[PDB]
RNA sequence: AAUUCCUUGUCGGGUAAGUUCCGACCUGCACGAAUGGCGUAAUGAUGGCCAGGCUGUCUCCACCCGAGACUCAGUGAAAUUGAACUCGCUGUGAGAUGCAGUGUACCCGCGGCAAGACGGAAAGACCCCGUGAACCUUUACUAUAGCUUGACACUGAACAU
RNA sequence: GCUCGCCGGAAGACCAAGGGUUCCUGUCCAACGUUAAUCGGGGCAGGGUGAGUCGACCCCUAAGGCGAGGCCGAAAGGCGUAGUCGAUGGGAAACAGGUUAAUAUUCCUGUACUUGGUGUUACUGCGAAGGGGGGACGGAGAAGGCUAUGUUGGCCGGGCGACGGUUGUCCCGGUUUAAGCGUGUAGGCUGGUUUUCCAGGCAAAUCCGGAAAAUCAAGGCUGAGGCGUGAUGACGAGGCACUACGGUGCUGAAGCAACAAAUGCCCUGCUUCCAGGAAAAGCCUCUAAGCAUCAGGUAACAUCAAAUCGUACCCCAAACCGACACAGGUGGUCAGGUAGAGAAUACCAAGGCGCUUGAGAGAACUCGGGUGAAGGAACUAGGCAAAAUGGUGCCGUAACUUCGGGAGAAGGCACGCUGAUAUGUAGGUGAGGUCCCUCGCGGAUGGAGCUGAAAUCAGUCGAAGAUACCAGCUGGCUGCAACUGUUUAUUAAAAACACAGCACUGUGCAAACACGAAAGUGGACGUAUACGGUGUGACGCCUGCCCGGUGCCGGAAGGUUAAUU
RNA sequence: AGGACCGAACCGACUAAUGUUGAAAAAUUAGCGGAUGACUUGUGGCUGGGGGUGAAAGGCCAAUCAAACCGGGAGAUAGCU
């Protein structure tokens, strides 16, 4: 059975890779509540 | 030619071909060609504006010249040609000085009729003049609605107009559709109507010959739920409710015409 | 009749016997002509019905070959669980292992069966209730996008009546 | 280690995606492994991934994303031009052998190739963000010529048989060799060459395109494979000195032919059809602005450079997605033998495995199967399930029909093996020899050798010859839908949804309509034989009556009627 | 020639049994349908919540759909347990 989660590093960093995020607003303030939060690992990129 | 396929299968007894021996058997003219990539009915925001659209055959555009402004030089019709992206068929046409174009094929234009555009062209199918020296009561096609703008009316397989009057400045035309229109007399028109009267007699004969133009499958919309369409679901087949568009229009009659620009070019709407 | 309530309508065919099926009849509860009517070859993992072949489907099960079940060694769950020294019957309290009377019964496992423990599982979905929701409908109410009408503004010039 | 069993269009081999040391060696057995464990994809330590040619990066672009200005929008922001990104596509070059416990087209040996920089020499019109060519493109079908590959023979080496025979028509094994370079064949495409002229290719042009003459027919391009060379080499069954029986030096025979043959190659070809089949760059040419005893361009030689990153291992699975060492899911490539139409199926080769609890017993009952007296649907809501039919060839085949079908209708007969026809035929393949020549990978004749059906006749074995696996039950009446398709992922596959066809209606293009506060986009680079919406649903015969209601489309006399005044 | 025929790969999911604290939060076994097309598949892209997409089932939109998910208004309100 297939099941939801295909991984794909290119459409993992497309789709929440840390330039998509600084390429919109809304992304912006995800990785300002993130680094607020203290997240060690602010986004997918590796 | 009107051929009628034998019914060696289903989706085959009803299916009737119009066959055009003329036609170029071989690639078209690859300096006037262009990419042209399908939307599926989808514009710029990604939503689908028009239904039922999509899928079909690829298609490569064919530049063709709707403007005729080529005046003063005699050209030779070189062949005909299949068009996909409009049922007329198009023509390659030389002209004196080496350049090749592409037009709309008459009705009796063939490989090796002389063509000509401009004021003092001969009186001939396929030739293009400003319908104020073209003679009143003729029939002609790729009419101009503008001056110099190109070709806009009776451009598909089989259609033509003719002018009914010459009131001046404006020549009153008959559009296939009953229409009663004034244009510039400065507009072009070409003699002549596009050649391919048969194409209205052609039979699909199956659901997948719809789908090879491109034409996705049809809801009808009594068929849906309520949430989905105005004519909504019902316990069996209701409908109960005067016909509409889908976002409720009705669409059995009433005139959606509220243009009011020009609203005066207009003699006669038609019927 | 995918439509017929009365109804298994009536007659005929098929069967020893046919509420189904097929063919007619018309008394169409409550068919009907593009929300189509009546036909229709072909097609269909489609509905109904009848035959030949075929057989453990059955009369009526028998034997056999394997995997479990069973025993030994190793590892090692689960739902459930107020507490239990946790029997039958009749009666009682509204269908009793637990009360009354009475009968029966040495203590404890293992393999089986599933009648009861109103067995386990899911704060019944049916039903009603709440001045509870949510979507949906419309000639319910009140609004509103859109469409449409006119006035004024952007917006002037002469001429004639 | 010897047997046995299982897969073998994989349960083998090589990758992408993804994972990220699971790879190799040593060591340890608490935990992890559904048991034990000396073992492990477990713990610990060490080791291991070598590139001008493979891939990425890089050059080029598709869908699409972003987007200087710009247009639009309360703000945020939206769309988009010039541009710039974006592979799943296009663009230069490496093959064979050997080698490590673990890497190799990356290292070593041998033999090659590509694109650039600099310099020398000779000959020289060079030059672009421009022009043209090219790149460059569909589906189906059809053969023909080939190769991969396989079979047999020949050759070489070895063998003479645990039990009758086996010195022969016997048995086992091997018989392998690339890129590159040269040759330019089967076959495909195209008529060349020279001069003159021209409203075209945003300006120019010797290039492209077009026009008019002259002159010859042989010019050119593309092109699998074969052959030669690469190769007096490498590899090589097996031997000989070493030989911790763990393995290395040296040596190492034959290394040919015939036939069969692909879904691969010629083929981005050919034929044919309608639904009419990417873009851009590299590359080849054209000149402009400009530079000209320069600079640049062409060829040869010489020299230098080709960086950086990936490279282990798994990759139909115990390493990826499923919480698991989970009967699931996961794209590409390779494609042996016998039988067979076949990538089905059976049995096997190479190779890989026996699926991480076993040992006994031989109860009920459950699960998966085999067989069955007599009867044969009496079972049951229902022939559910099971049983049965099953192949090839020939004969034969109804109603009905849209004349295609129905149809493999139904039904019947023959199938093994041996011999002969014919010591292996018809057919296919085709050597030597002879003849011809513009003598060449040539043509004709020629038929050796090899390969090889099918049929007839006769004989013969069994209960049974399409003996296994494999492999249609058939027929009659009828409802519904025409049909192929589509659908409730995870209880509904249907008579529902689509459908071709039909009709009504809207829409004259800045179209109707749709998404958008707007710009704009789709509709459409379309134009009434078009497009949107609605209903109906192939086809055939037809589709009657009613406009009061509601809606829609018109109408003008009057009545009523908003802001405003 | 064919939304032609028989039939593997491939894509489907009609019947039955098993399984139902399963090997598996939909699978296995034996049959079954399509299998040159309205086919199927890899990679990437686009459409966003009263919205998308939908050969239309209220289907699907990350095991969730008559209005997804995450955070917030928020300790919504609960004449009910």
């Amino acid at each position: 059975m297939k099941r939801t989660f295909q991984p794909s590093v290119l459409k993992r960093n497309r789709s929440h890779g840390f330039r998509a995020r600084m390429a919109t607003k809304n992304g912006r303030q995800v990785l300002a509540r993130r680094r607020a939060k203290g997240r060690a690992r602010l986004t997918v990129s590796k | 030619a009107v051929v009628k396929c034998k019914p060696t299968s289903p989706g085959r007894r009803h299916v009737v071909k119009v066959v055009n021996p003329e036609l170029h058997k071989g690639k078209p003219f690859a300096p006037l060609l262009e990419k042209n990539s399908k939307s599926g009915g989808r514009n710029n925001n990604g939503r689908i504006t028009t239904r039922h659209i999509g899928g079909g055959h690829k298609q490569a555009y064919r530049i063709v010249d709707f403007k005729r402004n080529k005046d003063g030089i005699p050209a030779v019709v070189e062949r005909l040609e299949y068009d996909p992206n409009r049922s007329a068929n198009i023509a390659l046409v030389l002209y004196k000085d080496g350049e090749r174009r592409y037009i709309l094929a008459p009705k009796g234009l063939k490989a090796g009729d002389q063509i000509q555009s401009g004021v003092d062209a001969a009186i001939k199918p396929g030739n293009t003049l400003p319908m104020r020296n073209i003679p009143v009561g003729s029939t002609v096609h790729n009419v101009e609605m503008k001056p110099g703008k190109g070709g806009q009316l009776a451009r598909s397989a089989g259609t033509y107009v003719q002018i009914v009057a010459r009131d001046g400045a404006y020549v009153t035309l008959r559009l296939r559709s009953g229409e009663m229109r004034k244009v510039e007399a400065d507009c072009r028109a070409t003699l002549g109507e596009v050649g391919n009267a048969e194409h209205m007699l052609r039979v699909l004969g199956k659901a997948g010959a719809a789908r090879w133009r491109g034409v996705r499958p049809t809801v009808r919309g009594t068929a849906m739920n309520p949430v989905d369409h105005p004519h909504g679901g019902g316990e069996g087949r209701n409908f109960g409710k005067h016909p509409v568009t889908p976002w409720g229009v009705q669409t059995k009659g009433k005139k959606t015409r509220s243009n009011k620009r020009t609203d005066k070019f207009i003699v006669r709407r038609r019927s």
